[PDB]
């Protein structure tokens, strides 16, 4: 059996595929898919940047999609921000 | 309430804090604390690496971007992203399709 | 132009050599992608080149636009992945100390 | 012998290490290292954004350094931009 930390990492994979498997390329989250990901999975202080602002930041190769590596950029930034907020209370 | 993604990130933060905490206050992971986290909570994802203590120490050195023999959470979370990426790559190792399917990931 | 610019120019020129052949001048169809991989990535993708089904699924994975062809934006992600994979090969099982590169991808 | 394309990919690794091996962590390019990297390796239309703007965009985990994966973000963006420039007058 995997540990709780290891389960959390595999669960992050599953979270991404809930949106990447909606349509098109299996490992591509398009702009409208990213909007739903942000609205469902991220807290308000992350959503407040705007889905279009996040999408432009994450689509590194400007191909109109966010792949899994680019999604991990969002995960890293969400984690650093969540740690910082927990480190202020 | 928290989303699935928020809970996963919370698990990462709390696991980091369980080994870094110093006199009840948040801190950084030294090499000894990093090895204990890796030995226990990454015993499957880093099963082979855990057999070579020098390999674990060099992973620490590679992540120690601040060159202070300590892993802040910012330094540590890069390992979490790499292992998440590596586990997904394991799910698609030698994939021929068609369609999308995940084989077992890291440590399985 | 700098070393980095010349390397990027090599990537662009190689892509263009195959994308001009058929269909749209700035996309690779599957046949041209296989030819590029077979010739210009014969070492970096040596094992994958032995299984045509694997090459076709790499194409499908890179086809983020879901249009059965690779624009340069889609193709350059393969270049970043292979560059990363080669550097990971140089540090495979690294124990340190210091920095050292073993041979990279393609045993070179 | 590696092909010319494969040599180009390995040369991109060597470019990064010219600056990451200057000081500190072997796979970290600090703020002053990145400014030198941009001034030496990238064309004017890339440099004009400014080293500080590039550094903020590349330092995903906000740890004060650019590692190799974060450097590949710059390579991807330089490559996409250089391809567009090849089709312009
Ligand atoms: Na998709
Ligand atoms: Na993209
Ligand atoms: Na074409
Ligand atoms: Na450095
Ligand atoms: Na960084
Ligand atoms: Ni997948
Ligand atoms: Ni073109
Ligand atoms: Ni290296």
């Amino acid at each position: 059996m995997l540990t709780e930390l290891e389960k959390a990492l595999n669960s992050i994979i599953d979270v991404y595929h809930k949106y990447s498997l909606i349509k098109g390329n299996f490992h591509a989250v398009y702009r409208d898919d990213l909007k739903k990901l942000l609205e469902t999975e991220s807290p308000q202080y992350i959503r407040k940047k705007g889905a279009d602002v996040w999408f432009k930041e994450l689509d590194i190769n400007t191909d109109g999609a966010v792949n899994f590596q680019e999604f991990l950029i969002l995960v890293i930034k969400m984690g650093v921000a969540a740690h910082k907020k927990s480190h202020e209370e | 309430k928290m989303s699935q993604l928020e809970r996963n990130i919370e698990t990462i933060i709390n696991t980091f804090h369980q080994y870094s905490v110093k006199l009840g206050h948040p801190d950084t992971l030294n090499q000894g604390e990093f090895k204990e986290l890796v030995r226990k909570d990454l015993q499957n994802f880093l099963k082979k690496e855990n057999k070579n203590e020098k390999v674990i120490e060099h992973i620490m050195e590679d992540l120690d971007t601040n060159a202070d023999k300590q892993l802040s959470f910012e330094e540590f979370i890069m390992l979490m992203a790499r292992l998440t990426w590596a586990s997904h790559e394991k799910m698609h190792e030698g994939d021929e399709g068609p369609g999308h399917h995940h084989k077992p990931g890291l440590g399985e």
